[PDB]
């Protein structure tokens, strides 16, 4: 009824605990009101719209799990994000991406070398500095900031069989950016458990020692699961 | 699966004066990562005029800062562009853009008597 | 003594299509040495598009050869410009010019839907 309307904006809170308890309450009374016929209260109060909103792009296991349980109890379907299919791109999409991020002054060079999505996702600093013309380290740092923002929000489904992206995202959302370096080199979820650090450094292109160490321990812990 | 975008608005106005363009999609906008508006003048190539992400953070080029404004509307799946103070050189075909790949068809916009 | 020029025509048309502009003077045109039409686009400087002398020999720039045509009419003091095949970039303010010094006031011309 009208009491439920007070619990409708609380979810917009900045802190975690408010969101957690709001989701626990709504999901619990959804489970209560689910067996009877009255499920139409969620319709006309418009809480379903906020739930269908917040489930996508959320890295919070408790609230997202509760929202999924609430939606699947009402017989609805959970949404999923619509991410760019970066590793199957051509030069036109690369150039419009360069228009979008603001590096429009380099669109000529990226056209002459015919850089596409597979070549975009495997760029290093030598290709940027020597032949693409980004001389200043500040500009390359800005470019890599934008690139690593894109790489965490791509769609690797056309090339990732073993679903490595979710395994990397479960550790830390910042880690998903490495998935293409693990797949093009050949790895997968089954044979991951016996890689060395020195192979992670130059083949998979992981540079931060902390990320190498966390990935190594988390992989090596999943030692002989099959 | 392939999202379809349709624009609306356009036409012609006088120098000085506002207009609002609308772009409607086939799915919920709140699932799409980025959406953007693009502008192609006759005799030149395309360029960006506004972008907006899933969390509603927007970037504008320096050319049109303060004069344009992009917003999501969650009631009906539609992204709006608001053009407040117009110049004579702001006449072109405008396109709506989903993530990167998918385009719209465009709407012509002209500014004169 | 100072001749006054007044233009007429202008407005707007679609890409592809003709128009005719008229310029009327205060005295007999057949006394004036040269007359000319000028074109100023927004954001650039003026340029010539047609000239005509007392003996009726005309010069056109290479940009608009074959598409424009200037003529004197001796019945009523009026010089005509005929614009046959129009492009999108042929939108500007147009001015009528007597010998060199005296100008008109101009007429706006635009090409779109």
């Amino acid at each position: 009824p009208d009491d439920l309307q007070r619990l409708v904006p609380l979810l917009d809170s900045n802190r975690l605990e408010a969101q957690c308890i709001g989701a626990f309450y709504l999901c619990a009374e959804a489970a209560i009101k689910s067996l009877q016929g009255k499920t139409k209260v969620f319709s006309d109060i418009g809480a379903i719209q906020s739930l269908k909103r917040l489930v996508s792009y959320s890295t919070n296991g408790t609230k997202s799990a509760l929202a999924k349980r609430a939606l699947r109890l009402l017989g609805e379907e959970v949404p999923r994000p619509i991410l760019p299919s970066v590793p199957s791109w051509k030069e036109a999409e690369v150039q419009t991406w360069l228009q979008q991020i603001g590096f429009s002054k380099y669109c000529e060079s990226f056209r002459e070398q015919q850089v596409d999505g597979d070549l975009l996702l495997r760029l290093t600093e030598e290709e940027l500095q020597t032949d693409l013309g980004m001389k200043s380290g500040i500009t390359r740092k800005r470019f890599f900031r934008e690139l690593t923002e894109l790489k965490t929000f791509a769609n690797y489904s056309t090339c990732d069989r073993s679903n490595l992206a979710d395994w990397l995202g479960s550790l830390d959302p910042r880690f998903r950016q490495y998935t293409y370096g693990l797949v093009s080199c050949g790895l997968d979820r089954s044979l991951l458990h016996r890689v060395s650090e020195q192979q992670l450094l130059e083949d998979c292109g992981i540079h931060l020692g902390v990320h190498r160490a966390r990935i190594l321990t988390a992989a090596r812990e999943m030692l002989h699961s099959p | 699966m392939a999202v379809q975008l349709v624009e609306s608005g356009g036409g012609l106005v006088q120098p000085g004066g506002s207009l609002r363009l609308s772009c409607a999609a086939s799915v919920s906008i709140s699932r799409i990562y980025v959406m953007a508006w693009y502008r192609q003048a006759p005799g030149k190539q395309r360029e960006v005029v506004a972008v907006i992400r899933y969390d509603g953070t927007t970037n504008y080029p320096d050319s049109v800062k303060g004069r344009f404004t992009i917003s999501r509307d969650n009631a009906k799946n539609t992204v709006y562009l608001q053009m407040n103070s117009l110049k004579p050189e702001d006449t072109a075909v405008y396109y709506c853009n989903a993530n990167v790949e998918t385009w719209g068809q465009g709407t012509q916009v002209t500014v004169s008597s």
